């Protein structure tokens, strides 16, 4: 299958018109956004047995964000 | 006055004694030069160009199939064998499929099958890419004298002049009439760096697409489509966009995957545009180093006498320009030659005059007019220009202005890295060292992270500094933390 | 008999004196069933299909842009507004631009610019989607019977019989000449899942590409394109394929996104293909659950007498189907209608006969019969038709059989899912509670984790592992150990 | 920009011809020991800094398996 | 009796309660059967062929080039091309070659370079593997009555009778004239493997090579030569035989690695030679379970009276045989058709007779004379012959003799195989527990260790020996060790 | 039977083309890295029954690498 890998972004500049605007932070919690409402039952169970289970709060809080992050992509 | 066309204006002022200036010439951007003795001058790149490039390799976007043949044998027979298998512009495959008494053979098992197909490219489906010569490169630099005379932008100015430089360029003279002579010299190579830039041309037919990119040659030399340079005649690896199904008995499929226009266009998102017109290869981006000399630059009208003090009248009355300027337009009645006494007063205090023009020593002349651009202090204020009188509010602040000229300095820096500390310089200690720091610096962080992505460079940070938390000792625990806090600000903030 | 043709095969045995078997039939399949004393039987399901289906809402794969219009106006006065804004298959935008002296406003500052097109999607690049009706949709199941002839794949059988099913009509009964009568029962509610199919179009005269794809009605209705039902005039939501640039102070720019072909059939990769004959559109994937009445059924020619053991000839030689089961062909020449004598003998045994025939009691008659198939143990064994003598060497062992017709269930049940267990049972008390308690797990199952990638499920079982393992109690510890592994094996083995 | 997700794997299925292979195990194993094999340096890296920081085998074997699975992003 | 005529004989007697018996006969070997109640019998396996075998693959020894091609580009031009690169037949490899004003090429740098040449393969020096079929190979087994009478080697005995067994044949009765008639079964497809033997035909009329080669198919589809099929015209992987040397700046070497029939024939050290005789093609080396039928043989003249004793002379007198028989020939003159008394006794005792015949009862007849084979036990012993008499000193002792049975039962177990366990078999719970035991621990070892080199077996035993020493307190050391000792013992004993 | 041995490679040196590229260090750690990857189950079997059985970091060294040399000719 063809796979053309997307183009990096900081390595060109300049102050002339540019094609489209790129990939952002932006870009990714909106994506996780549109899975989370399709994919919400698994949603609340990766939430909550994670929450139940860790015991200190900025742990939990870094494996949530990071189970969100990479749920979308595959 | 170009200058006023447009956002993104610098000003960069002399001193007397200063005998020239450096400065980075942007497409898309024009700097004001002032000075204390001498009238100001309009400098701006119009043109990064070459005429008919030489050519990269192609890549086909839409397969154009034809003339399918398929050949197979028995589970004993050996293995199947096809004439055009060993000629050029074809795609082929072989593969085992299962057979018995089923099909007119005589055993069961695993026979052997090839299928063949002629490929070209479709009429109008193909990318090109190009790519520049240094030798031939043509940068173009244009100069305005910044005459009393106001122009629109659809509209050409009498007195500006052209430089087109190239490799085998030496400093250049412009003539310019009464305000005398202006150098420049520029040093080609010092900008685009034209051995990592190709210019890609989709199809410069078609009514509502762009006419080419500016792509970047590590990632257009690896890419996942057929391939030919410019005279061969047949296609390389072909392959890439035909599928085969799997065989049938004596029989088996073949796919077309189909236009890859669309998936090519989402891949290109961040790239900046370039241009096409007629033989002429044009980027839209990028800069150039260039010296400007002021030496034998003169002052117009010196010895003009004094207009009336009566007999002018608004054209246009003062209004606020782009810059944090005012701008305004006066016309006079009577003998023409002669100079206009313009001066601006804070309200309550007409003893001081707090104009700053960046137009000196303005004139009205025997075809020519009265535009005038000033700078004055936040406040109430007056402007006088002979008997005429105007009441004006200054908006804006001090810290303001300096919080503006940091902002740009900032935004020059990010936008062409070491470079910026080259502008506007008279050297020294300063632009060395500045200079020096950030090349160095640059240099290691791109070669360690040069193509890694934002998100992932900043997932990165985050895990550099996870780690020198996790660190046991102290000291450098917080070094290693300051450096994932710093890799996670520059990867932000670029 | 046909089935003999395919790589996929099954054989079920009626125990001692049963009248009816079950049977699950899947499309591209085949089962040979066969009871003693019973003439043996290939039933297979041939085809799926409708004609004319319900429509579902269409989408648009390439743009076609017309009538560009664009206005502005001056940074004081009222939005830019256009009568093409209100009226429908148009797609605008409203944006700020920069503006000046520099283009005739009278001040500086952001003016405001509004751009419009016209949008319909080009003439063969839509993408129609259909949908079953439960009340229309016809199954095509076919029998055979095993007569003692051969006939290739594109030959025409004279014994095959057709039954067409539909919603009514759930039960006949197939006539077949001498060998008597079969009845079928054949309900359409336990096939294919019809709700959850959708029959997706493209265009069908494009040569090189399938004719249709089965997608998932989830799936169908996420997609990010221009949509509209059928006989509408004007697509909604243009805007995900119309782009707009950044404007200048009096123009701007309208870019089309290309054709989205190619990312369309990268997305499809794994689906399942259908068809498209004519008014007619099938599946080439489902399956059946019928029941097959055997009672009526009788042997032929079961009083003849025995054939003249001198008179026969080889007409091929015996060979492996790869089925584990041994063909022959034999001709005769002696008084025509007669029964053959066919028997085989194992290796370091006393003479018995220890075949076990497919076809049973094999005849030669007038311009008729002579093909036998029969299984027999392994190791070495000698063949036998009348003074006719052949050897085999029977490759393979009993447990290798046991093993194979092992996988052979794990791969139906993995590929049917909970309809597996109605497969060749005799109903009763051990195939109710598998087929309970398979539907129950797998309905919380699917609930939790239709839709979900296989790699985010195996890194979630392989994190529900982890915990359970480091689970505080060992209650806790053994369920998460559980719900990890189930995942782990589910994903693993599907 | 339009984004057309991937079809799920595992939802839909028979014995007809699929249209093209759709990721799954081998695919998934064939990519990551593709990528080791092309960034060796990098993969020994990460491998013995994990070996050598966690402290349990299971551990170890977890994160490794996990990083190993993510690197080609 | 052409048992004597071998350097290797083996001896097998039917004890009174049985009739028939099992041999395993080897091509080059030879067996003797006798009953005490039935006259003796000669078999031995003479041929094992095919006619027209199968073309599985033909390599090439020795490459010839034609029509070298090549061309050149400077540095910022696209890659040289040539038309060759898109034909049957030939071979080609691009490359860069360092160029500048030196020769022509207007700018220094690493140009491109493309050379091509035409292959294909001398008239004799080509390489063909056949393959045989085991529906068509034919077994040829002779019998001899031992009939009493001599003949040399180069000689017709009227006696011997042929058996051409095939897959078509079943068990055959022989008539052998007075002596009565034979039963012979023999179970083709039980022999040698023909899956695993490829027989390789590397020249006919080469005066001073082997006609045929026998090698292992694993080694034969792994020669890494070029390779084609029959009647194909173009080869396959050329570049295995054509070689390219580094380029200069518009010019490059072609090389011809020449003639690979010396290495080729020094690799194939070790293997059995094959035959060819005009369309046959000859194993030789294998063997074929045989199951021997006795029942109505009969003895010859056993209704003769006894000869004259006093007449008998000697023809060739008593001489020791290969195989610790003493063997003879006698003369009459009297009435021809009689019995002769033949008789020995040890020093010891003179009433005893002590002879035991291979012969079962001579007799002389109108034509043919007395020979005579017999064996006596270890010591001094007297022959007589009616009034002729001789006097004999048997080398060896009981104890020798067994030892001497025990190292041929070794050599055959060592040589044959499995199928060893079958040569006199009766059945029984030693023949099947040695064949079952040696079937499952043979398998196991040689899924290890086949195809592993005897160095490395050696140095794979010494290591786990050393690293049992090294190991463990536990007591499965002991048992690490001994699988150590276990394969050095199995490569050593071979 | 004849047995032409392999002529020595660092006896003789020069700037002139050579006839075939000969054996090298970089040559035979290029077999080993293919013969590894070809087959990876037994190069894991042979690492971890050492790494099992020997205790002492030197001697597991010394021993993979005569293992590993080795590997390509056995
Ligand atoms: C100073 C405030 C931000 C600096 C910055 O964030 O600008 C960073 C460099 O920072 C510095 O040198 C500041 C340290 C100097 C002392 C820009 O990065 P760069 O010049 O490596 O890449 C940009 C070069 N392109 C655009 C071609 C990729
Ligand atoms: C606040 C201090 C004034 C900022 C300023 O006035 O410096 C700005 C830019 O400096 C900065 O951001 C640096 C941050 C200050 C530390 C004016 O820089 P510029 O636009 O003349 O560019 C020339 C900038 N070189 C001369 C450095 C290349
Ligand atoms: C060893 C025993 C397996 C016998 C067999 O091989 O039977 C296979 C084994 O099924 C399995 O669940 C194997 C699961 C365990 C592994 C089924 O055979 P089947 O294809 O008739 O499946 C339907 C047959 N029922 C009606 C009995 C389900
Ligand atoms: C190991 C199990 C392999 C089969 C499988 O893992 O299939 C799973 C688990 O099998 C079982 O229930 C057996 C356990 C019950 C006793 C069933 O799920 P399913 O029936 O949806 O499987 C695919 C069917 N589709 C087509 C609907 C997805
Ligand atoms: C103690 C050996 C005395 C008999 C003998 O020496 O047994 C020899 C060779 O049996 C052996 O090798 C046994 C030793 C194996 C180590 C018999 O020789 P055979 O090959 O005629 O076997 C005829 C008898 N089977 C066919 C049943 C083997
Ligand atoms: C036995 C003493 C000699 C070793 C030997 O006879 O080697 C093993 C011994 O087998 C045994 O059961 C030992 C007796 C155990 C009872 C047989 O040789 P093999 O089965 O490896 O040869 C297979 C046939 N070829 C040579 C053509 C590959």
């Amino acid at each position: 299958s063809v796979l053309i890998p997307s183009h990096a972004q900081g390595e060109l500049t300049g102050r002339g018109h540019k094609w489209l605007e790129g990939d952002s932070l932006r870009t990714h919690l909106t994506r996780v956004e549109g899975w989370v409402w399709k994919n919400k039952l698994l949603a609340l169970a990766m939430v909550t047995v994670v929450w139940l289970t860790l015991e200190s709060v900025v742990t939990r809080v870094a494996v949530l964000v990071v189970l969100l992050c990479l749920a979308p992509v595959y | 006055s170009r200058c006023t066309h447009l956002e993104n204006r610098d000003f960069v002022t002399g001193t007397q004694g200063t005998t020239r200036v450096t400065l980075v010439l942007e497409l898309g951007g024009c700097v004001t030069i002032t000075a204390e003795g001498k009238p100001s001058m309009d400098v701006w790149l119009d043109a990064i160009y070459q005429e008919n490039p030489a050519k990269t390799r192609e890549y086909c976007l839409h397969a154009k199939l034809s003339d399918t043949k398929v050949a197979a044998r028995c589970p004993t027979m050996g293995p199947a064998t096809l004439a055009e298998e060993h000629q050029g512009g074809t795609v082929c495959k072989r593969d085992q499929s299962d057979r018995g008494w089923g099909n007119h053979c005589g055993l069961f098992g695993k026979g052997s099958i090839v299928a063949c197909v002629k490929a070209a490219c479709e009429a109008k489906k193909k990318a090109t890419g190009h790519v520049y010569d240094a030798n031939k490169i043509v940068y173009t630099v244009k100069v305005e004298p910044h005459t009393g005379d106001y122009v629109a932008a659809n509209e050409t100015h009498s007195g500006r002049k052209t430089a087109s430089f190239t490799v085998s360029s030496e400093k250049t003279i412009l003539t310019m009439g009464e305000y005398g002579d202006v150098s420049l010299l520029c040093r080609v190579a010092s900008g685009v760096d034209l051995a990592q830039t190709v210019i890609l041309e989709l199809d410069k037919t078609v009514e509502h697409l762009p006419t080419a990119w500016q792509v970047h040659r590590d990632w257009f030399n690896d890419l996942a489509l057929p391939w030919k340079h410019e005279g061969a005649q047949n296609w390389n690896n072909a392959e890439r966009l035909v599928e085969f199904g799997a065989p049938h008995a004596v029989k088996m499929d073949v796919y077309n995957l189909g236009d890859q226009t669309g998936v090519l266009l989402k891949a290109l998102a961040g790239v900046p545009v370039a241009h096409i017109e007629g033989t002429k290869y044009h980027l839209k981006s990028g800069h150039v180093t260039c010296e400007v000399g002021l030496e034998k630059l003169k002052m117009k009208g010196l010895t003009y006498t004094m207009c009336d003090k009566t007999k002018f009248t608004w054209k246009r009355a003062p209004t606020d320009s782009g810059h944090d300027t005012v701008v305004m337009e006066v016309t006079f009645s009577g003998t023409k030659p002669c100079r206009i006494p313009v001066r601006a007063v804070a309200h309550g205090s007409p003893d001081v005059n707090v104009a700053m023009l960046i137009t000196p020593n303005p004139t009205i002349e025997n075809n020519g007019g009265g535009f005038i651009e000033m700078q004055l202090p936040p406040g109430d204020n007056i402007i006088y220009v002979g008997e005429l009188s105007h009441q004006w509010f200054q908006k804006g602040s001090s810290i303001g202005r300096v919080f503006q000229k940091t902002k740009k300095g900032i935004e020059r820096l990010t936008v062409i890295g070491e470079h910026a500390w080259d502008f506007g310089s008279a050297g020294g200690f300063l632009s060395s060292i500045g200079k020096a720091v950030h090349t160095v610096l640059g240099g290691a962080f791109n070669s360690i992270f040069g193509g890694v992505g934002f998100l992932p460079k900043l997932l990165l940070g985050v895990a550099l500094a996870w780690l020198g938390l996790n660190m046991r000792n102290p000291t450098m625990s917080m070094s290693f933390l300051l450096a994932g806090g710093l890799v996670l600000a520059m990867t932000l903030g670029v």
